[PDB]
């Protein structure tokens, strides 16, 4: 994975159960941005019509 | 950039990662140096020897 | 009103029969176009009733006055 | 040796440090742990998960919404949630659950056109799971009708 | 269309021909080239209808140009497609074959002929004979014959009898049985033989007799001879898109029938070998059982994967079958997933992702874009929908508000798993929830998902509003504890505001208000906790619900006098001047609804929750290495634990201490040691903080963030920091023994590569039984619900007698649930006084609120007399006031609810969290005991001589305060009423000596004792005060065991001396053990000795189980003296001699303890035997409310042992569903001993002992039945068959013709109809009306 600056402390509620508070410098630098690679098929078969 | 909830440290019994995040201040820290005497340009050696 | 029905019981004194009242009322108010008694102020019909439920105008006796009496002209209408 | 690497990393030796807010831009009370730790990022994407159905596929054999997301299928109402709902005492919720949701051919179309004509007017009927049920124990050769009136 | 009531019975040949339209006879189903079925095959669109809609065979006829015709060319009628879901076909037999259900279940067709199962088995496959009729008497109707001893019958008699073979031979003897017979036959001669052991085998044919009686049903409709077929769209064969096929198995199976159904056929006619031709209709009573049921009677028939072929009955059957995974468990419409994430959002508000929304309410924006004109027709409306415009969201913003949506999180454990929440649109993709509903939904923000459900019609849009929205639900159904309490960081911030210290800032001045504090703090002038003086004005409501203000000035800290302005103007201002931990917290919410209402109690939990995040921002909180402390006395202490190990290691090698003395000597050492590094390690940790101000040095609480995260109860609790800091305690091996060598370092130190191997078995097996019991926990639930089906509330008052007793639990340790936790929501049943008499609060009703719960608890009463559910005497249900008021609610419950669900999901909920000589008297109080034996001792004190009395410990005010149980035969050390001080040892008894103790007084010789016989000569080595030894019957010689040895107390002149006051003899019987203490020739004084006789969650399901346990308690069914018969015979007897009754004898075993004796008397449900109790004699012998005492005393021990708080109201309810059989002793309505309902028995007491009889009717008998056979013993075949043994339900239920009048919930929730149940109710009170008036 990646490695940055963490803090430990409550953030107005936003980390209030196991919440994890991040950056918009972290979407900025695209640190986390990952690559997904899907497929599609398209079946042509004979039909009896 | 990461803000952590403190309270699932002591509950959860996971205090490894408290050791984590000081060692990890502390490399960042060496870099935090080395980048900067790397950007001046003291010596080559003054570096070998750091 | 709104957020609570807390007022709402203590005029009519059960909680499962504020539906079948407010309910009884908005079907003619939706869909017999009948005038709401109580101002609207940019509220769907299913929180109107409770409003007015919240005020009292309406009670199970006195929902079959209303509708019955339309009927009962409409007899003379008829006939 | 973390307190000597922090010596001479010229950072404070207790591993914390004070910092100053986003918002107001004042110190806090107390010193913060703040350092770096390896963060990861799973493969249970939010994407994969956020799926919504208002009408779509439905089940053969039993005429109910079919279920899974890559399927297009509704989420299945168990019986677990079936008796919170009868404690609640909604029982008209309940009962479009069971009927003008699921299991009613000549209902829920009757469901979707009235709420395009903007009533909210319910008209179940029999759910089709049910027919099912008495068709099968008929072909057990084992009699079974409705007591009418 | 609307129907009444729904019947099961048996399917007459004849109407099943009647509902088949064609005779399926060719076993092929569709063509290969061609794709459409083929004619009279299994898929003959002549018998079951059109493949497609309106359209024939060929095209003879279409286009509704035709409406109904049938096509000559073809023979296809032509409709609908849907008309091939209803039609049915049927295959006719040759041979008529045997059903398997009502053959292989238990019996039903073996009961019914009396004829033993494995002979119908061996009649069934060709090997053994039946005489069906003998015109001779030699033979005998019903008589089994084999094939050899069949040829002589052949030789002798030939046509004068009957007697053939095959499963049409138990139809024709179905046929010739006459059972009108059998009712005046079996019924006139059971009277005369009243054998119990088969008393209910006749009761049996007897009910079994007459049920067909009225049935209607001829059982010869038994053996099947036309069998009908699954309509062709419901067994499905579908072409897959890569032209392949797939089908049912139900498929296969009619397809194997009919195969060796026409071979059958063809075997006629070729006249074949009566040996082949068995072997043929062994091969279809095969293929019908399979096609019934595959792995029941023979090996399962598999397909072509080896997997067995599910059969139809399989379809139905446990989880799998269509009642639990498409009836009660359905898919919904109109639903959604996506995951979970926190919100600043209010309590009623949810956050949704603004893309689900829009698919959500598609419809609700079609139907509102025409109403607005946007889009002429709905073609547009998809469109500009898909192309997702800006007008969308303009319509989307007033569709969604006013419009509460359900939210849901899997699994559903208690009512509270479902709420309503007013939608707030988010742009984002997941789900935004309330923090203060999460522990609610035991949900964390952990990837956990939620299910979202939008309700459609008014009533439910409606429901949601009115009755589930979030803003209603504060208190839990199962106690009236509030739900919405801070978890973890709210109640951080809280505690840091709620702290002092002596030198922070700005500390003594005075404050004229709390606001201007508020500016100080945000100034930065003062600190947040600074003891100052402010001026604060509360309010009260001393008047009639008026609020009066009062002004003052108060010495507390700032971040207390910021909180004021939080308050809703209807507290004490001392609620918020201490620390205010969670608790705390918890009380204040409670309080804010208990005095001012719900909307200022709904206000003040989001602004609190507001102020507690910004505070705990504001403040930072972290979690620093150096903030974990250590003892420095940790070395010490482990140094000088392990020394003594070097002293127990060299004493064990030495040899004088045992392997047992060692373990206990280094496990107590540890344990020593482990208090001692926890003690020295919370000192550091508490009073840490070594501040001066204005002084020398001062010491205060601390400042450490783990104190506060401990101390405020957010998260973990001072076990835990032990862990952290300590030593990890003993870790147990996985056998159960704990290993002596502990884990002595901790985790800020690391631990041991062994040290972390033997840790991770604690690790493992904690962890085990959460993804185990949970199941357990699962299942326990869904038995509960079943039970707890038709338990709703029918009146207001019934109007019942006295009900049940109430007292606090001091019995065995201190109080923890005080009568005034235990009787707030009740009822009284009888006038409750005061102790000034003559002094009453109730007319026999009133509801416990807290008002008359503080007025009782200022008086010294103890005993109070509440309406229970058991107690009720409403019919079909419970009324209001047997119950008492709503927990959730807080008023008293209103008619139409359920709470027979409620309950059961109270108790069902924490299932999954609790998986695992002397006496001395503690505080100033009287010394009393109850139904005392009084008798003094040698030395002039006070000894007992009865089981049946308890220590009592009674204060000034009069109610017991503690109390001890005291054995039988113990010795005291003062008298009853000493109102003596704590620090006394007032009872002294051996553990194990048991002694005899005479309570009269005199000479003492030694009679029926005769040496060589009963008795040994031993005398003792050392002291030679001895006397005979009396030893058991397995260590006594036989030829004086026939008497018991009976020590009678004689005079001077021999006379027996009797009880003072009562002319009965007073002798003693000596069992075995019992060693004479005294020589002969002397005595013994009152009080004194003749012989010494020396001495999880499955825990609480299995009570509802109705478990016996593995060494119960006897007791004793009438008073009298009890005696002794048989000896040594498998068992021994005891004889019950009453003082007019009857020889009431049974198995005893002589190997246990007993309490009476020869001479003693006991009275009716008395403990003579020792062991747990069985509830069923508990029931048996004492009254219900003994039995239903007992189990609140005892399911409370382990929710009490895990902290978790219910209302006792919730576990009677079941235990009244649980009383709901009874057995009949008398006879006038019913059959002698049969067991029925204990309603149907209240209603034939209804007719015959008002005015339309005199005295006809009987009188029954309480019986208690498991949890799960009382679901099925109910006048619902429905409802059981839902749950378990779904073909014993359906085939006992079928035979008996029973009819389902609809009235519990689940049978509503299968059929459809509007559920029974609040709502539901109300709309049911008119359908009752319906059939009343015709």
């Amino acid at each position: 994975g990646q490695n940055m600056r963490v803090a430990f402390m409550p953030w107005n509620g936003y980390n209030f159960e196991d919440s994890i508070l991040v950056s918009e410098r972290v979407v900025q630098e695209d640190r986390f941005t990952t690559i997904h690679i899907q497929e599609l098929a398209c079946v042509s078969r004979d039909t009896k019509l | 950039d990461i803000v952590l909830n403190p309270l699932g440290v002591p509950s959860r019994m996971n205090i490894g990662q408290i050791l984590e995040t000081h060692l990890g201040m502390a490399a960042k820290g060496i870099g935090d140096k080395i980048n900067a005497m790397l950007k001046q340009q003291q010596e080559v050696a003054k570096l070998r020897e750091f | 009103a709104r957020v609570t029905v807390q007022d709402a019981v203590e005029k009519i004194g059960n909680r499962f029969d504020l539906v079948l009242v407010a309910a009884r009322r908005a079907r003619q108010m939706q869909v017999g176009g009948k005038d709401p008694l109580v101002p609207e102020e940019n509220d769907k019909t299913t929180v109107i009733a409770l409003r007015e439920i919240e005020e009292g105008l309406i009670n199970n006796q006195i929902l079959d006055v209303r509708e019955r009496q339309e009927q009962q002209e409409q007899e003379a209408a008829e006939l | 040796e973390i307190k000597e690497l922090l010596k001479l990393g010229d950072l404070p030796t207790s591993g914390q440090i004070r910092l100053y807010d986003g918002r107001t831009g004042e110190q806090f009370e107390r010193p913060v742990t703040v350092g770096y730790m390896y963060m990861l990022k799973l493969n249970h994407l939010v994407d994969d998960k956020m799926h919504a159905r208002s009408t779509g596929s439905y089940s053969l054999v039993t005429q109910q919404p079919l279920g899974g997301k890559a399927q297009f299928g509704g989420q299945r109402f168990g019986e677990m949630e079936v008796w919170a709902l009868e404690a609640y005492g909604a029982a008209y919720t309940l009962q479009e659950m069971l009927t003008v949701k699921s299991d009613d051919v000549n209902g829920r179309t009757k469901m979707y056109k009235n709420i395009v004509d903007g009533n909210h007017q319910m008209e179940p009927g029999m759910p089709e799971s049910f027919n099912v049920l008495l068709k099968e124990i008929r072909s057990l050769g084992i009699n079974i009708e409705l007591e009418d009136e | 269309e609307e129907f009444d009531a729904i019947k099961i019975a048996l399917a007459s040949p004849d109407m099943i021909r009647s509902w088949s339209f064609g005779e399926v006879k060719k076993p092929e189903t569709i063509n290969y080239r061609t794709f459409k079925p083929e004619r009279d095959g299994l898929f003959c669109a002549r018998i079951f209808g059109p493949v497609k809609d309106y359209e024939c065979l060929c095209g003879k006829y279409k286009r509704l140009k035709h409406r109904g015709v049938i096509c000559e060319k073809c023979g296809v009628e032509v409709t609908q497609t849907k008309v091939r879901r209803e039609r049915m076909g049927h295959i006719e037999l040759a041979s008529p074959t045997a059903h398997i259900w009502f053959l292989k279940s238990l019996s039903r067709i073996g009961l019914l002929l009396d004829m033993p199962l494995r002979d119908i088995e061996r009649v069934l496959y060709f090997e053994s004979y039946v005489v069906i009729e003998g015109g001779m008497t030699n033979l005998e109707r019903q008589q089994i014959l084999t094939e050899e001893q069949y040829l002589d019958a052949l030789e002798e008699f030939g046509d004068e009898f009957d007697a053939k073979m095959g499963a049409e031979a138990i139809q024709a003897l179905l046929k010739s049985m006459d059972l009108e017979q059998e009712c005046e036959q079996l019924r006139e001669e059971l009277n005369e033989t009243n054998s119990e052991t088969k008393r209910k085998k006749l009761t049996k044919r007897i009910k079994l007799l007459e049920a067909f009686v009225q049935s209607g049903n001829k059982p010869e409709w038994m053996i099947l001879t036309v069998l009908p077929v699954l309509p062709p769209d419901l067994r499905p064969l579908v072409p897959l898109d890569g032209g392949r096929f797939a089908t049912s198995d139900l498929n296969d199976l009619y397809r194997r029938v009919i195969n060796r159904n026409n071979r059958l056929k063809r075997l006629l006619d070729l006249a074949a070998p009566d040996i082949i031709v068995r072997n043929e209709k062994r091969m279809l009573q095969e293929a019908v059982d399979a096609l019934l049921d595959n792995g029941r009677r023979g090996r399962a028939i598999t397909g072509s994967n080896k997997r067995p072929l599910k059969s139809l009955a399989d379809m139905i059957k446990g989880k799998q079958g269509r009642f639990r995974q498409n009836l009660l468990g359905k898919r919904v419409d109109y639903s959604g997933r996506s995951v979970i994430t926190v919100g600043y959002l209010r309590l009623h508000q949810c956050g949704l992702p603004k893309k689900m929304a829009l698919e959500l309410f598609k419809p609700f924006i079609y139907g509102k874009l025409e109403l607005r004109g946007l889009a002429t027709t709905i073609k547009a409306a998809k469109k500009m929908v898909e192309r997702e415009e800006a007008v969308v969201w303009d319509i989307l913003d007033e569709v969604i508000r006013e419009h509460p949506v359900l939210l849901n999180r899997a699994p559903t454990l208690h009512r509270l798993g479902i709420q309503a929440f007013e939608p707030v649109l988010i742009e984002g993709k997941a789900i935004q929830l309330h923090p203060l509903v999460c522990a609610a939904y035991n949900a964390d923000f952990d990837g956990d998902q939620m299910a979202v459900h939008v309700p459609l019609t008014l009533e439910a849009q409606l429901e949601a509003r009115a009755l589930m929205m979030s803003t209603n639900n504060i208190l839990s159904p199962a106690n009236g504890e509030p739900i919405i309490v801070p978890s973890q960081d709210v109640v951080l911030g809280l505690y840091y505001m709620t702290r002092d210290c002596v030198n922070a800032k700005g500390e003594g001045m005075v404050l004229t208000g709390p606001k201007e504090a508020e500016r100080l703090y945000r100034s930065g002038l003062a600190s947040l906790h600074a003891r100052v003086k402010v001026r604060i004005t509360e309010y009260e409501k001393d008047a009639n619900g008026e609020l009066v203000a009062k002004t003052s000035l108060k010495d507390t800290t700032v971040g207390r006098a910021i909180l004021w302005m939080i308050v809703p103007k209807g507290l004490p201002y001392s609620i918020v001047n201490q620390a205010l931990g969670k608790k705390a917290i918890s009380k204040m919410l409670n309080t804010c609804y208990r005095i001012l209402g719900l909307k200022p109690t709904v206000i003040f939990a989001d602004q609190i929750m507001y102020t507690g995040f910004a505070y705990a921002a504001r403040s930072g909180a972290s979690v620093g290495i150096d903030d974990m402390v250590i003892p420095e006395k940790k070395h010490e202490i482990i140094s000088e634990a392990e020394a003594e190990v070097a002293e127990i290691q060299e004493q064990f090698q030495s040899g004088l201490v045992t392997a047992g003395e060692r373990y206990n000597k280094v496990i107590d050492i540890w344990a020593a040691a482990n208090d001692r590094v926890s003690k020295a390690m919370m000192d550091n940790l508490q009073t840490e903080t070594v501040i001066n101000r204005d002084g020398q040095e001062e010491k205060q609480v601390s400042f450490n963030s783990i104190y506060m995260m401990a101390d405020s109860g957010a998260r973990g609790s001072a076990a835990q920091i032990r862990q952290l800091a300590g030593m990890r305690g003993l870790m147990a091996k996985p056998d159960g023994s704990i290993i002596e060598t502990p884990i002595t370092a901790n985790f800020r130190e690391g631990l041991n590569v062994l040290q972390y191997f033997i840790s991770t078995h604690g690790a493992r097996k904690g962890l085990a039984d959460t993804a185990l019991k949970t199941a357990n926990s699962g299942y326990l639930t869904r038995r509960l619900v079943d039970v707890a089906q038709d338990l709703v509330v029918t009146e207001d008052d019934c109007g019942t007698h006295e009900g049940i007793m109430m007292t606090p639990v001091i019995e065995g340790g201190d109080v923890k649930e005080p009568l005034r936790d235990r009787v707030l929501g009740r009822v009284t049943a009888e006038d409750v006084l005061k102790p000034g008499t003559a002094d009453i609060l109730v007319p026999r009703n009133t509801l416990l609120h807290e008002q008359w719960c503080d007025l009782l608890e200022e008086n010294s009463v103890d005993a109070v007399k509440v309406r229970s559910v058991v107690s009720c005497d409403t019919d079909f249900g419970v009324c209001a006031h047997c119950y008492g008021r709503d927990l959730a609610r807080g008023h008293i419950i209103n008619k139409g609810e359920a709470i027979g669900v409620i309950a059961a999901q109270s108790i069902g909920e924490p299932g999954t969290q609790l998986t695992m000589s002397s006496i001395q008297v503690k505080n100033k109080g009287s010394i009393k005991l109850s139904n005392v034996k009084s008798v003094v001792n040698s030395s002039g004190k006070l000894v007992i001589t009865s089981r049946n009395t308890e220590l009592k410990l009674i204060d000034e005010f009069g109610r017991t305060k503690e109390s001890y149980k005291v054995p039988y035969g113990a010795v005291l050390a003062k008298g009853d009423g000493e109102q003596v001080a704590g620090g006394e040892t007032v009872a002294n008894w051996d553990p194990h000596t048991m002694p005899v103790i005479t309570e009269v007084s005199g000479f003492v010789r030694f009679t029926d004792m005769i040496d060589g016989q009963t008795i040994t000569r031993q005398t003792d080595e050392l002291t030679g005060l001895s006397s005979l030894v009396v030893l058991d019957s397995a260590e006594r010689t036989a030829g004086g065991k026939d008497l018991r040895p009976a020590l009678k107390i004689v005079d001077a002149q021999g006379n027996d001396v009797l009880i003072p006051g009562t002319d009965m003899p007073a002798q003693y019987f000596l069992p075995g053990k019992a060693i004479v203490q005294l020589e002969d020739g002397v005595q013994i004084s009152s009080g004194d000795t003749l012989a010494r006789i020396p001495q999880g969650l499955p825990r609480v399901a299995d009570l509802f189980e109705a478990r016996r346990p593995k060494e119960p308690a006897i007791l004793a069914e009438i008073s009298g003296i009890v005696s002794f018969g048989k000896e040594t015979k498998g068992k021994r007897r005891l004889v019950i001699t009453p003082v007019d009754g009857s020889p009431y004898e049974e198995m005893i075993p002589k190997w246990r303890q007993l309490n009476v004796f020869e001479g003693e008397r006991v009275e009716r449900g008395d403990v003579i035997s020792d062991g747990p109790e069985a509830p069923h004699d508990i029931l048996r012998l004492r009254g219900v409310h003994a039995v239903t005492r007992y189990i609140v005393n005892e399911v409370q021990d382990v929710y009490r042992l895990q902290g978790v708080k219910i209302n006792d109201k919730h576990i009677e309810v079941i235990v009244r569903q649980m009383l709901r059989k009874a057995t009949i002793v008398n006879a006038g309505s019913s059959d002698f001993l049969e067991g029925e309902q204990v309603e149907y028995s209240r209603v034939k007491i209804a007719n015959r002992e008002l005015e339309a009889n005199g005295k006809v009717g009987a009188t029954y008998s309480r019986d208690l039945l498991g949890i799960t056979k009382a679901s099925l013993a109910t006048e619902s075949f429905i409802s059981a068959a839902s749950f378990q043994e779904t073909t014993r339900v359906l085939t006992e239920a079928a035979v008996a013709g029973k009819r389902d009048e609809l009235r519990g919930l689940k049978e509503n929730v299968i059929v459809g109809r509007l559920i029974p149940a609040g709502t539901g109710y109300a709309y049911h009170q008119d359908r009752m009306r319906r059939r009343a008036a015709g």
